[PDB]
């Protein structure tokens, strides 16, 4: 029934849960109680402490049927669950996004949205999917890795693996997988879930001395100006935008600024968006702040470097920089002024932004306030520039502007990633000295075995159509070779598969919650466990580490990813010991793990400690002060890393903001300016633009999480977004004789995919915006292979033509094509 | 014993009194639950009245319960608190926003003999209640 909910009893079990999904890492409670019990409506007779004897006032609660479920544990007993935001958590103050609010619905139940969860190992036995045992899966998987190591070495063993936090990442899981891949197998043939080499989104800012998560969310409350660069934060970092940015724009934080800085003017806060596209976030900012307090710099696609070099050149010419800061704490300023020189007239001609708007941006952001201090300008950026036209060069340009204007290390500032997932990285060093484009290697026929581990690059690779076509073809050779087998031992089957991989085959493994589109190619799938079926640690976009507590069993024999890594490492160790190879066996030592906590102890808590191997950790050398029991005591507020101190009396004490003493992460402790050449669009992308009509912009929808791995089973989400949509200018729609709920083909030299038309008045003629990564119409087919110096793709950098397929009468009947820009 | 809530039957008005796209405020199923009925002017699935175009909704946002306002130009309900928007033409479908429930539909009976519109139930859970009927 849809018209009531079962209240948690006053004495219901309550555990802490960070949201599974975005960077913000909102705090939740999980209430769990026997199915046949319920709380009373009186506030002291239910666990929420809310009075259901009468209508609740607005903002009292976030509670819907989607926020409840009934789980069945391995002992067959049934429990109510209720997953609701924590009012006292500093991150979200009781807010829940549409994505975190669905967490109860996306917990595993045999009958709900999680019915299709992987529950057992699955094997494609040449011509059919069947169940197999864990010992058989391990004998095949480890058998193939061992044979490849013994004949080809580690270069024959390929991974694409999460490196992120939250669900399908975090400190336990990045450690287990990194120890396995890098210490034990020692393969350099590793890409990351969102980028096709072992690299960083933030090489330039890190090299300049500025780690990308350098402030606190509170800094968004203290800013005079917030820049949002290549970022749609209402949709993609909702509760950071809603709980910290908007209160600033509304004037609710002005008294906090004045209390902290008694002798400083604080004008009404203003906001600047650098985005070719007019987004829901721009519309909401204008609604809240007024048009006069929002600047939308609607740049030409790929012209970020020209924008920042113009602004840099202008603030230097105006003397709107911090000369003492530059002299004491920086290197390379005079060189950067020469190499990055660009007039406002040139800047305007390249970006298409009028000179008066470039000047106003700089006047709001950098020109001294009446009281003499520089504006506190927080510079936030995300995939519009991280996947923009030369990732390294755009950060080079932007950090130069930020460093010259001292917008790192002062409260209310920062030049930060908004983030994607949560963060939770602890791993051994990458074991080579080479950047390797793993997708291109697979397409060219390299590798014997490829494991997708908590990712689905069938939906999310750049140039995705070339990838899927090569992997399906290489998979089919293995499937064809497995056909002749009758009563084959595991050993024999390992040889049959290896032989097929000598004839251009590839054995594919997926380690996942669900089959996904990967099952079209995979030979073996292994079932994983998400937070709440396991303990998990991760940090948000202000480095705030929290423990998500286990409160239920995973489906069937689903296992935490760190324990799957342990299982693989122990299988290989046993094989090498049996085969009389004591030196190879020793590479697979150190995985004697019974629980995910053991991976937390072995990785995060050993970083920098005496006797420990080399470890790269977001926790740093004080990570050992964190324990599960200490995080439990901290609650959903956790601690901002790095931890400065722990005692029983004060708990974990953390770090709010980095670089507050102007000591940067460089050889000389100074921030380093960098040259930022303006080279135009990459030639590969410019060839598509010269040939085809539309800019194929792409990214997030507020309602859809990533590759829709849970959402694809959600009846409400499938009603709303039955197919990937492409925002189109209405005049462009008329010229193509298309309207809301028509299907189009989108195509260029790289590939061809499909979307449902979504006319959007705000889209520019010749520009579009397609939902990325989706289960019906994969956007990435039309993205190019072009990457920057460090193999970061220009995912936002592609052009194609649009052809009407036809009217999908059922989309027109059932799907809203109304504006998603709030007026 | 019973599995259904005891919904009142609440007279709203007669269909012919409603003007195209001009919202009528009423409470249902008690005085703490504000609702809107609107004759949309063109048929929609599960519209009622002579022209199958009369719909009604709880106006409390299903995110955190701020009263939504009906926008006549878009035939949507817009939440001023965190900007959720619901389509009055698609059974309260959330266009964009932070809710995890479509805007609750008030079930209207249209009686041809009398021209009477009566609120007789609710599809979905009204904000800030354990059950639609307190
Ligand atoms: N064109 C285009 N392409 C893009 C982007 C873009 O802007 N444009 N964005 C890029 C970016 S920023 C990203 S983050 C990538 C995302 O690309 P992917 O990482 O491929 O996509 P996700 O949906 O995050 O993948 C998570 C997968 O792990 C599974 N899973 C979930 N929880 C767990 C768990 O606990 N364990 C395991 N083992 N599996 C789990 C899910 O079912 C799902 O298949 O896509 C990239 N691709
Ligand atoms: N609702 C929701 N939220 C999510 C996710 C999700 O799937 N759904 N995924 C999470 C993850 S993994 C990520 S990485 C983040 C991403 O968060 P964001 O990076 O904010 O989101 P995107 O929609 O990928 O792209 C941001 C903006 O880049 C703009 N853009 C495109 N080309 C350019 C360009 O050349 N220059 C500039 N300046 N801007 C450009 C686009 O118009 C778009 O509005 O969101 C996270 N949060
Ligand atoms: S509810 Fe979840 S999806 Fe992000 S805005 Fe909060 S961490
Ligand atoms: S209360 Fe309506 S959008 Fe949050
Ligand atoms: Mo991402």
């Amino acid at each position: 029934p849809n018209d009531r909910i079962t209240l948690p009893p006053a004495n219901a079990q309550r555990t802490n849960m960070t949201c599974h999904f975005c960077i913000v890492g909102c705090g939740y409670h999980v209430y769990k109680w026997p199915e046949l019990q319920e709380g009373g409506r009186a506030p002291e007779q239910n666990a929420l402490g809310l009075d259901f004897r009468k209508q609740l006032p607005p903002l009292a609660v976030t509670l819907t049927p989607a926020m409840t479920n009934v789980v069945t544990e391995h002992n067959g007993r049934r429990y109510n669950i209720m997953v609701v935001p924590d009012k006292a958590c500093v991150v979200n103050s009781g807010l829940s996004s549409t994505r975190g609010g669905k967490m109860a619905s996306y917990m595993y139940t045999p009958t709900g949205d999680g019915k299709q969860r992987l529950k057992a190992p699955r094997l494609y036995a040449a011509d059919q999917w069947v169940d197999t045992t864990w010992d058989h899966a391990m004998a095949l998987y480890a058998g193939l890795i061992k044979k490849t190591l013994d004949k080809d070495g580690p270069q024959g063993v390929f991974f694409s693996c999460f490196d992120h936090g939250g669900a399908g990442g975090g400190f336990e899981n990045t450690w287990g997988t990194g120890k396995l891949m890098f210490s034990a197998i020692q393969t350099p043939m590793v890409r990351i879930h969102n980028r096709p080499a072992y690299n960083s989104e933030c090489h330039a800012t890190r090299e300049m001395g500025i780690g990308e998560l350098n402030n606190a969310y509170e800094d968004a409350q203290l800013a005079d100006v917030i820049w949002s660069i290549g970022n749609n934060p209402y949709e993609s970092q909702t509760n950071y935008f809603l709980n910290h940015w908007l209160p600033n724009l509304q004037g609710a934080t002005t008294s906090k600024k004045k209390e902290r800085f008694p002798n400083e003017n604080f004008p009404q806060a203003r906001i600047i968006f650098v985005d070719p596209r007019e987004t829901p976030s721009v519309a909401i900012a204008r609604h809240v702040a007024g048009n006069d307090r929002v600047l939308h710099l609607a740049i030409e696609p790929g012209t970020d470097t020209a924008l920042f070099n113009g602004l840099f050149t202008y603030v230097v010419e105006q003397g709107w920089i911090d000369k003492p800061f530059i002299e004491a704490h920086t290197k390379g300023f005079d060189d950067a002024v020469k190499t990055n020189r660009l007039s406002l007239d040139e800047c305007s001609n390249i970006t298409g932004v009028p000179v008066d708007m470039l000047k106003r941006a700089a006047e709001w952001s950098y020109k001294p306030k009446a009281s003499g201090q520089a504006p506190r300008t927080m510079h936030a950026y995300e995939k519009g520039i991280i996947w923009g036209n030369d990732n390294y060069v755009i950060q080079s340009a932007l950090l130069d502007l930020v460093i010259a204007t001292h917008n790192v290390g002062r409260r209310g500032t920062g030049c930060v990633r908004m983030g994607g997932h949560q963060e939770g990285y602890t791993r051994p060093p990458y074991p080579g000295d080479k950047k390797i484009y793993i997708d291109q290697e697979l397409i060219k026929g390299k590798g014997r075995i490829m494991t997708w581990w908590g990712c689905n690059n069938f939906q999310t690779s750049n140039n995705a159509q070339a990838l899927r076509e090569a992997i399906l073809q290489r998979s089919a050779i293995v499937k064809q070779a497995m056909q002749k087998a009758r009563g084959a031992t595991t050993e024999e089957m390992v040889d049959v598969i290896y032989e097929a991989t000598q004839n251009g085959g590839l054995f594919v493994t997926s380690i996942n919650l669900y089959p996904t589109k990967l099952a079209e190619a995979a030979h073996l799938m292994l079932p994983a466990a998400h937070p709440g079926e396991m303990n998990l640690t991760s940090m948000n976009g202000e480095r705030r580490i929290r423990l998500s507590e286990k409160f239920m069993d995973p489906p069937g024999t689903a296992m935490a990813d760190c324990l799957i890594a342990a299982r693989i490492a122990n299988a290989l160790r046993d094989m090498y010991q049996k085969d009389g190879k004591a030196e190879m066996a020793a590479q697979f030592e150190g995985f004697d793990w019974k629980t995910e906590e053991d991976a937390f102890n072995d990785g995060f808590r050993r970083a920098g400690q005496p006797g420990a191997p080399a470890i790269d950790s977001q926790g740093g050398s004080t990570g050992h002060l964190v324990t599960y029991d200490r995080l439990r005591k901290s609650g959903n507020n956790g601690v901002q890393l790095p931890v400065v101190s722990w005692d029983e009396s004060k708990g974990l004490v953390g770090t709010e903001m980095l670089y507050t003493e102007g000591k940067f992460d460089t050889d000389d402790g100074k921030a380093h300016f960098k040259p930022a050449p303006w080279n135009g669009l990459p030639a590969t992308v410019q060839q598509q633009k010269d040939k085809y009509r539309f800019w194929l912009n792409n990214g997030r929808n507020n309602e859809v999480w990533q590759t829709a791995y849970h959402d694809q089973y959600n009846s409400l989400m499938q009603e709303r977004y039955p197919m990937a949509y492409i925002e189109m200018n209405p005049d462009d729609c008329k010229q193509l004789d298309v309207t809301g709920g028509d299907i189009v083909e989108v195509y260029n030299d790289f590939g061809s995919t499909f979307a449902m038309v979504y006319p959007v008045a705000e889209i520019k003629r010749g520009q579009t915006f397609m939902l990325f990564g989706y289960v019906n119409g994969i956007q990435g087919d039309v993205t190019t292979d072009w990457t920057d110096r460090n193999i970061i793709p220009y995912y936002k950098g592609t052009w194609g033509d649009i052809r009407k397929v036809g009217s999908m009468e059922e989309f027109k009947r059932t799907v809203s094509f109304k504006s998603r820009r709030f007026a | 014993l019973r599995t259904t809530l005891q919904y009142p039957a609440t007279q709203v008005s007669v269909a012919k009194n409603l003007k195209a796209n001009e919202p009528v405020s009423f409470t249902y199923p008690d005085t703490s639950s504000p609702c809107v009925a609107v004759k949309l002017g063109s048929p929609v699935p599960g519209g009622v009245g002579p022209n199958n175009d009369i719909v009604a909704y709880s106006v409390l946002c299903t995110h955190m319960g701020c009263p939504t306002s009906y926008d006549k130009s878009s035939k949507t309900f817009k939440c001023p608190c965190h900007f959720t928007e619901f389509d009055a033409e698609k059974a309260g479908q959330m266009i964009c926003g932070q809710a995890t429930e479509n805007l609750p539909r008030v079930l209207l009976r249209y009686d041809e003999a009398s021209d009477a519109l009566t609120a007789v139930g609710v599809d979905g859970l009204i904000y800030g209640r354990q059950a639609n009927v307190i």
